[PDB]
């Protein structure tokens, strides 16, 4: 009954999407599933994404952990 | 023996979920909603993650 949730912050919409997609990526091949994600309005130039995932596994947390980030995407990520 | 002493500011432990074997600080604290407010530095960014006091150790 815990879900990971995810904030993405940039000032590079291409970074942000690529970053998105990998994330997606990375549970979806973990056996967990994505909700979102979703694009909020940009503000003060920075662009922002909101996606979850559920029913994550150990190998989803590990495969997060493993996943590197683009310099340049702001990641905001909680467990609960 | 883990102290559930934690303040704004101070370090602490993650030993459990992909946060475990890293350290923080709490930035907030949430007794009432028995959590604490700490980041992690991963990628060299910090993450910002809620944890329990039994899920992280008092540094």
């Amino acid at each position: 009954n815990q879900r990971i949730r995810i904030r993405l912050k940039a000032f590079d919409h291409r970074l942000i999407d690529q970053a998105t997609a990998e994330i997606v990526e990375t549970a979806k091949r973990t056996g967990a599933q994505v909700r979102g994600p979703i694009p909020l309005p940009t503000r003060s130039r920075t662009h922002l994404r909101l996606v979850d995932i559920v029913e994550p596994t150990e190998k989803t947390v590990d495969a997060l952990m493993r996943l590197d980030l683009a310099a340049g995407v702001d990641v905001q990520i909680s467990l609960g | 023996r883990p102290k559930t002493l934690f303040e704004p500011g101070e370090m602490v432990r993650v030993n459990d979920g992909p946060f475990a074997d890293f350290n923080g600080v709490v930035e907030e604290v949430d007794y009432e909603k028995s959590r604490l407010k700490v980041s992690v530095s991963i990628f060299g960014r910090a993450t910002p993650v809620e944890l329990d006091f039994s899920q992280v150790e008092k540094a």
